[PDB]
């Protein structure tokens, strides 16, 4: 409906770029609008859009039709029954350098992660993050240059930095959690009182 | 009396704060001989150390007051009978945690994360003795905590992540005794300074179960070192 | 063993929180048959307070707890015998304790202020025995308890200020009895309107020592009206 008029936008504005992610995910669960636009924006239109996104700007036509497409995706899909261990490396700037440790902050742009953490040091040395989410979507089947095999995460999703530490390198080592999975997450019951902790 | 019935005796002894009744509870589960579930561990080690570290608290309180009132010679007397009562419940507790640890415990331990842990648990429990022991008990007390702590950071680094919660616990409660049992912050900052450094190099390794319990105990070690070194 | 003695040992099982030497030590002081200076009157009951406490509070999370918790029969059976096991205790406590009042606290209180303190320890350990009492057994300890707060209540009406400390936590334990023991919040309300009603009405008998002592209960009974009543 509102899909089938972004589907047909799409491929009005897009042409082949668009069409080529077209069945790509046979699985099913995103639409064909849906899976185009998470393909545009996972092969190269992830760079035009996170920064009208983090600058705040006006997105143009075209920049609309993928990030209504992905906004879509991200309200189909919800949060997953299992908890997600994803990479992630940027070279000059990141979304969490501005949050303290405990505290919750989001990027404005979409977060980009990898199962793999070999891939995530190839986008960058700057800093290196491990992610822990539910409701990111694995766009691998869609676009997967690098075979990445990323995750995605909505932008301004709330990630809260469990860690965020420096490497004798000069590294930044983050650990960031979906804010959403609460404080019992990543807490094995019991554990942390049995060992016994030298401190007060 | 039956195991599961021990274990339901001390879940309720932990919430009513009953940790005396929780840890005989847990003292008899270990006495069948049978090796413990993770959630039996668990309810053992905070049995006991809320058993022992009530009596170490009490310790440091009493030992407190002796310094600041350094007078009357039956006041004194009345002070060191009463830190000499709390120090023979805190030997008698150890000794039975050591013995339940040796005799049970340790030789049941099939995979390595479980020896560790007892290991790491052999000296801890040989660090409280070392804080109220003097002269040659404490060599001793001294030296059985440094080799029991030893023999579970050898088994970590070989058999398990250096961000397993069992293996970071291990590197603060045995920096911790550096610092505080053999007054060392040199080899108490190299051994927290390597453990953080390690497991920042691996954070791929944290288990999507046990990570907030990872980054915790790295955020201890970490604030230690920036205590131990930083100058006013 | 010397009264300064253990008294000391009493002092220094306070701030090693080890509330069970304390009271063991408080219990032999008192077991001499010499009546309490002000300082042992207040280190006797800080330790049972604190020993009986402990128990009533662990008594009220298993009994919590049977009720949540209602499946296999087994694991009711475990909640039960440590549920009795603590009542057991809770029990014992209050004896001991009932025991050094009968025998020793108030037949050697000289003063008024003192007969009240002990009369009103009295109706405290009653009421601490009826919350786990049931029966023929409640119906016993209830009508003690009520008993020695109305003796304590008709002592302090006649010989202390209406803002003694000792008077308004009478009236404040007292009035907490009859809405929890006798679920009654019609005379809890009564007897706490009436106690601040009178303290209010004689502010001119506060001590500039103990002023604040006075103020606080004078709020604790003031906070429970506004919450009964609402
Ligand atoms: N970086 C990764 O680890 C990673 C992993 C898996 C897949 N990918 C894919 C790789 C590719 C692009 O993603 P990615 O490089 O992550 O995009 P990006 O837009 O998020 O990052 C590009 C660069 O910009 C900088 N930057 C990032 N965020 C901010 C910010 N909030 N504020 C200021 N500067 C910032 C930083 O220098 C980063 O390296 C898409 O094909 C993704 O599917 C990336």
């Amino acid at each position: 409906g509102a899909d089938k008029a972004l589907a047909d936008g799409l491929v009005k504005r897009f042409g082949a770029d668009a069409e080529k992610y077209l069945g790509r995910q046979p699985g099913g669960i995103h639409s064909d609008a849906e899976v185009m636009a998470l393909g545009l924006y996972t092969g190269i239109h992830y760079a035009d859009l996170n920064r009208a996104l983090r600058q705040g700007q006006e997105l143009d036509a075209g920049q609309k039709l993928i990030d209504q497409g992905m906004s879509a995706a991200f309200e189909k899909s919800g949060q997953a029954e299992q908890v997600v261990k994803t990479f992630r490396g940027t070279r000059g700037g990141d979304a969490f350098n501005a949050v303290e440790e405990g505290k919750v902050g989001h990027d404005d742009g979409y977060l980009s992660t990898s199962l793999n953490p070999g891939v995530a040091r190839s986008f960058g040395q700057g800093t290196i993050s491990t992610v822990f989410g539910r409701s990111g979507i694995d766009v691998s089947g869609i676009s997967n240059y690098k075979n990445a095999k990323a995750i995605l995460y909505n932008k301004e999703t709330d990630m809260r930095v469990l860690l965020s530490a420096s490497d004798e390198q000069g590294v930044t080592r983050r650990v960031l959690e979906e804010a959403a999975l609460g404080e019992l997450s990543g807490h094995s019951q019991g554990l942390l009182d049995a060992l016994d902790l030298a401190s007060k | 009396m039956d195991k599961s019935e021990l274990v339901q005796k001390a879940k309720l002894a932990e919430q009513a704060e009953r940790y005396d009744d929780m840890a005989a509870a847990m003292k008899a589960v270990t006495e069948q001989g049978h090796e413990l579930s993770n959630e039996e561990r668990n309810l053992l080690s905070v049995a006991y150390k809320n058993v022992v570290g009530a009596r170490r608290s009490s310790w440091r309180v009493i030992s407190s007051i002796e310094q600041k009132t350094e007078r009357n010679e039956k006041k004194q007397q009345m002070g060191k009978e009463y830190r000499e009562k709390i120090e023979a419940e805190l030997q008698d507790i150890c000794n039975d945690v050591l013995e339940l640890l040796d005799k049970y415990l340790i030789p049941n331990a099939t995979q390595p994360e479980s020896k560790v842990f007892y290991l790491k648990m052999k000296g801890d429990y040989f660090r409280y003795l070392s804080e109220v022991a003097s002269g040659d008990n404490k060599q001793t007390t001294v030296s059985n905590s440094q080799q029991a702590y030893q023999e579970a950071f050898e088994i970590s680094k070989k058999e398990m992540q250096p961000t397993h919660p069992i293996r970071l616990g291990l590197a603060l409660n045995f920096s911790v005794f550096y610092y505080e049992i053999l007054n060392s912050p040199e080899k108490a900052c190299s051994l927290a300074k390597t453990a953080f450094d390690e497991a920042i190099a691996e954070l791929d390794t944290l288990n999507e179960e046990s990570y907030k319990d990872s980054t915790l105990i790295m955020q201890l070690l970490r604030d230690n070192l920036t205590l131990w070194t930083s100058e006013n």
